RNA sequence: GGAAAACUUAAAAGAACUUUGGAAAAAGAGUGAAAAGAGCUUGAAAGAGUAAUAUGUGAACGGAUAAUUUAUAAGAAAAAU
RNA sequence: AUAAACAUACUUUGAAUCGGCCAAGUCUGGUAAGCAGGACUGGCGAUGCGGGAUGAACCGAACGUCGAGAUAAAGUGCCAAA
RNA sequence: AAAAUGAAGACAUUUUAACGAGUAAGGAAACGAAAUGGCGUAAGGACAACAAAAGUAGUAAAGAUUUAAAGUAAUUUAGAU
């Protein structure tokens, strides 16, 4: 069972004037200025972030495999969804080493939780 | 008992806690994924719900264009309609055509007045079970591989059936003949000239 | 072998003076010139039928194809409107499509 | 500083550099840039003759200013220069390079120079007085010079 | 009147003998957990060099839509009576 | 007669602003001005989009992200959908 | 906005309807049916394997270069070097 995620864009609002300067980064920043080519929404340049591009709320913050994300360090945060297994889906942190990831990939085999990190850190 | 929740699993020799039930009180469970129910199999004598309504212009013993498929441009006999799925059971005479007994659908034909008439076909047989068997099925997932000889082999023990289920075209090619310059139309091939527009041409 | 299409030019997308949609693509079929003979044709699949030249070494085919349909007529000359199931490439502008026979209604 | 590139087997290869050379890039760059694959018999024998300046060096890229010259037919470019001092430290790194190939074992008629890369150095600054009372830099343009000589063989692809 | 300038390593064990070279240096060799090699903790950006890939008629870059190429990526269960 | 319950009446505190400009089945000074100064109203300012080839004001019409349809100004020899 | 339900579910709940352009400017924090909603940097007081060894870290921290995922967006998370 998994619902279809609908995006209604799939691309990045990049900043204005970031492609032509290496000062000004690619982090959307919305133009203030008052002959701005953006703000005025200009034909061909009127891309701004308005509320309307909002993805659905049921599938809001779905990976695509159809499970929310749920970040876990030790083995006992396994057991804060081994009721929910098929709605969280683990992710082990960053910084947990390669000896307690052991512990928790094999402990969510046993919980039946499935891992988005099962070849991380492998030797 | 156990949470609606729980499905134990196995362990191979790592460590567990201490409120859960260990592997010798563990019975594993086979994965399920089917749950929707298949099609029933009804008699062979009554139509499905499921039946497509044929064009006024179709009626047994009628000269059908196909103008799609394998079978594309070919002049084939409408014999009757398959109840069981609503494609029409059409012949295009082996000793004329060389286009087998085969199921199409309705919407890939044209329908000719060159209407064949021939009653007494005898397609006692031809049911949706004769179509079933010899269609060539594939090699499953797990049947080991068999590789390429499977569908050799599989066309050669279904080649009987077939033949002997050609004493429907035995009776159909004798009124071909009948009419003259019709063996010659039904033969060839189907095409469009030049100066023929599809919404010009009448059959 | 045998003919069973008429080969539909690609003039391009329905658009405006200073717009484009390409939605929706429409066609000048052969032999079709009034509003009043294309009644017939709204329905008939129609394939962009392209070829793409590839290397010994890969397993895609070098004959694909884009099928669509006919979906309304456009203009009081014949052409037509069709909707595909990928936009067709500005490349194929001018270019030759197939209009093929079925669903047939005779 | 360490090599741009490693080469594909190091029993088959040579190495030799240069670090803060004191000779130009812009004209170092060209010269390295015309004996970049050539074999190491043959790069030794045209450094020799841009010095007699009997063939050019075609500066591709820093060509401004520079002037025609007749034996720049064929190479797609119409300007190119005899640079003498930047031949001279690039053939003392060829004769460094090929005694470490004899020193391994390696078959000096087959050694061609596969990688050979400049890099821009620490400049040195000066002073140039110029006029109303004002001091302006006088700069040189060291550059590092990398060489591989690997033995030339027939490859193989099945 | 009036600034700039911190950092090798746990420890100098700060290469030590050969070949090329006028010398600096380079290639081997070796120390060290690791060159971290004295310009020495990791080491971005502007500017460059090498390799791989791709494109072209008086600007370049961006956006919508497709095509081609490359990359990511979806399964082990199973029918009727 | 018609409209009006997210109607009606407000209270307290406070920001920005008081360089304006355009249109006209209008006016005054001027020979006249893309000049100077006004009365009623709409706009540009603060505003994109479709049309007038381009245009701050003209005509249509004011904007969350889209899909399908009939439309408005205006057009249907080619560039350009008809 | 109005109804319904409401001790904790969860996505800041459920149903219906109307609406959404905008320079100057305003809408501080808390307020269960929330009197706008949030992201980021640094520091301080707490919380962070609840059966007496209780967040991560030499089985590789912070940082740097990229690749993928989430979020409309500020940005976050993860893989590799």
């Amino acid at each position: 069972i998994k619902p279809k995620i609908v995006k209604k864009y799939t691309g990045h609002f990049k900043r204005f004037d970031s492609n032509r300067f290496l000062r000004v980064k690619a982090s959307w920043r919305v133009p203030r200025g008052i002959d701005n080519r953006l703000r005025r929404k200009f034909k061909g340049t009127n891309l701004l972030p308005k509320i309307g591009y909002g993805s659905a709320k049921a599938t809001r913050n779905m990976l695509p495999c159809g499970l929310y994300k749920f970040p876990v360090r030790n083995t006992t945060d396994l057991e804060m969804i081994m009721m929910q297994n098929r709605k969280y889906a683990a992710e082990i942190s960053h910084a947990v080493s390669a000896k307690k990831r052991q512990e928790i990939i094999q402990r969510a085999k046993i919980l039946n939780i499935r891992v988005l990190n099962a070849d991380a850190r492998i030797k | 008992s156990a949470p609606q929740w729980f499905v134990p699993v196995k362990a191979g020799d790592a460590k567990v806690p201490a409120y859960y039930p260990t592997d010798d009180m563990i019975q594993e469970q086979k994965k399920k994924l089917r749950t929707r129910k298949g099609a029933k199999i009804t008699a062979l004598d009554k139509p499905a719900w499921n039946l497509e309504k044929l064009r006024k212009s179709i009626v047994p013993g009628a000269i059908l264009i196909i103008v799609a498929g394998k079978y594309a441009g070919k002049k084939v006999v409408f014999l009757k309609q398959c109840i069981k799925s609503g494609a029409l059971i059409v012949t295009g005479p082996f000793k004329i055509n060389g286009v087998p007994l085969m199921r199409i659908n309705q919407r890939y034909v044209i329908a000719t007045s060159q209407k064949v008439d021939v009653s007494k076909v005898d397609t006692t047989g031809v049911d949706v079970k004769f179509f079933k068997k010899i269609a060539i099925k594939k090699a499953a997932f797990g049947k080991t591989v068999e590789e390429d000889f499977a569908k050799k082999q599989y066309e050669a023990k279904k080649a009987l059936i077939v033949e002997k289920q050609k004493q429907v075209d035995e009776s159909i090619v004798a009124e071909i003949k009948k009419v003259p310059y019709l063996k010659e139309y039904m033969a060839s091939y189907f095409t469009l000239k030049n100066g023929d527009h599809p919404h010009l041409l009448k059959f | 072998k045998c003919r069973l299409h008429v080969n539909a030019v690609f003039m391009g997308f329905q658009r405006a003076q200073r717009n484009q949609y390409p939605n929706v693509a429409l066609l000048q079929i052969s032999g079709v010139n009034t509003k009043e003979d294309t009644p017939f044709y709204i329905g008939k699949r129609v394939a962009y039928v392209y070829k793409v030249n590839v290397k010994k070494g890969s397993n895609k085919p070098a004959i694909r194809a884009i099928f669509g349909k006919i979906v309304a007529p456009h203009g009081n000359h014949g052409v037509v409107k069709a909707r595909f199931l990928h936009n067709l490439p500005p490349k194929a502008m001018g270019q030759n499509l197939k209009v093929f026979l079925y669903p047939s209604n005779i | 500083v360490k090599y741009c590139a490693k080469p594909v087997n190091v029993a088959k290869a040579a190495q030799a550099r240069g670090d803060n050379l004191k000779v130009h890039f812009k004209n170092t760059y060209e010269t390295a840039d015309a004996i970049r694959g050539m074999k190491v018999a043959r790069a030794q024998e045209f450094l020799k003759n841009v010095i007699i300046k009997k063939e050019i060096v075609p500066f591709r890229k820093h060509n401004g200013g520079v002037g025609r010259k007749a034996q720049c037919k064929g190479l797609n470019c119409a300007f190119g220069r005899w640079p003498v001092k930047s031949a001279q430290f690039i053939l003392k790194l060829l004769k460094n390079a090929v005694d470490n190939a004899k020193a391994k074992g390696l078959n000096t008629a087959l050694l061609t120079v596969s990688h050979i890369a400049v890099q821009e150095a620490r400049s040195s600054r000066r002073r140039l007085y110029r006029a109303h009372g004002s001091i302006n830099s006088f700069s040189s343009s060291p550059c590092h010079i990398e060489l591989i000589l690997t033995e030339k063989e027939k490859k193989v692809a099945k």
